[PDB]
């Protein structure tokens, strides 16, 4: 029914995270589309952070998925619309 | 950056050996980085 | 366990709320500081 994104990157002592979602109607695949994120933490932790870890819910059962992607420092080009929203 | 002596605070007569420093490590930390693990050092990453 | 590797994307797809959170660290166990992040279903919280 849903996809949620999110975001998460370690820079100068601070986790940032960006969050958005969309309406979907996919069973195994991964839907291709356009969609901007926007922040909502940023965590003063001063951690060092190498791996992580999905936590799930357990039932007793209904199937589910998931998707990991990396980042690279990458030049961008973005198209900002008349109100300001990029598309 | 801001800082005073604590002579007359922290030190004491027979030592105050209440503060510690890190010197060894496997590289350097990066900006801003709270490493605080405490386990034996070895010179080239063994367990010891 | 998944690397980090300085930064990663995540997405997942619901229609039961499966996945409720991510812990985020180095070695991932207690001789190290790491944090929790969840979707309590009443509240988000996060612990370091
Ligand atoms: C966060 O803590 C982890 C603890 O495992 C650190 O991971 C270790 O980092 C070193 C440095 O990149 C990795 O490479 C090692 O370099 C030394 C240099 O002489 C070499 O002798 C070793 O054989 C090895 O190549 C090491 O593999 C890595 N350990 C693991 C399990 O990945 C990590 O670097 C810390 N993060 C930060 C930002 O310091
Ligand atoms: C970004 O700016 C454009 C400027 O054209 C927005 O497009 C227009 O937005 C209005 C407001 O939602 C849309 O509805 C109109 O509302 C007035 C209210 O009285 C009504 O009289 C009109 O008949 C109409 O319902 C309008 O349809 C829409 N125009 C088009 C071609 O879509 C656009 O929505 C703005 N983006 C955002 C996210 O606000
Ligand atoms: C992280 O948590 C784990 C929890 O398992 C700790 O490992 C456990 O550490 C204790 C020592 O404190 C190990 O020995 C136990 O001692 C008690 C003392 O009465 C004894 O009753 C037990 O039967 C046992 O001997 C215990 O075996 C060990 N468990 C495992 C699976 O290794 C671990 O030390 C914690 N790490 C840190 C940094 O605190
Ligand atoms: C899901 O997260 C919420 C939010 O933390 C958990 O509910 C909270 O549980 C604490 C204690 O169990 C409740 O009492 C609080 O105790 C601290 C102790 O110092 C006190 O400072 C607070 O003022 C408060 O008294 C807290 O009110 C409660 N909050 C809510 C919204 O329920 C909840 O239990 C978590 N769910 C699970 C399964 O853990």
């Amino acid at each position: 029914k849903h996809l949620r994104e999110f975001v998460f990157k370690n820079k100068d002592g601070f986790l940032y995270v960006y969050k958005g979602y969309q309406p979907i109607d996919v069973v195994r695949d991964l839907p291709s589309g356009f969609n901007t994120l926007k922040p909502i933490f940023k965590l003063p932790l001063g951690i060092n952070i190498t791996n992580f870890r999905a936590i799930l819910t357990a039932f007793s059962t209904s199937a589910a998925a998931y998707f990991v992607g990396y980042l690279k420092p990458t030049t961008f080009m973005l198209k900002y619309d008349e109100n300001g929203t990029i598309t | 950056v801001l800082a005073w002596n604590t002579r007359n605070i922290d030190a004491t007569s027979t030592g105050n050996y209440n503060y510690k420093y890190r010197y060894l490590r496997h590289g350097k930390l990066r900006p801003f980085e709270r490493d605080i693990s405490n386990v034996p050092f070895s010179p080239d990453g063994k367990p010891c | 366990v998944i690397p980090f590797k300085d930064g990663i994307y995540f997405a997942a797809t619901e229609k039961s709320n499966v996945v409720r959170g991510w812990v985020f660290g180095s070695t991932m166990n207690n001789k190290s500081q790491s944090v929790i992040i969840i979707n309590n279903s009443t509240n988000v919280v996060i612990r370091a």
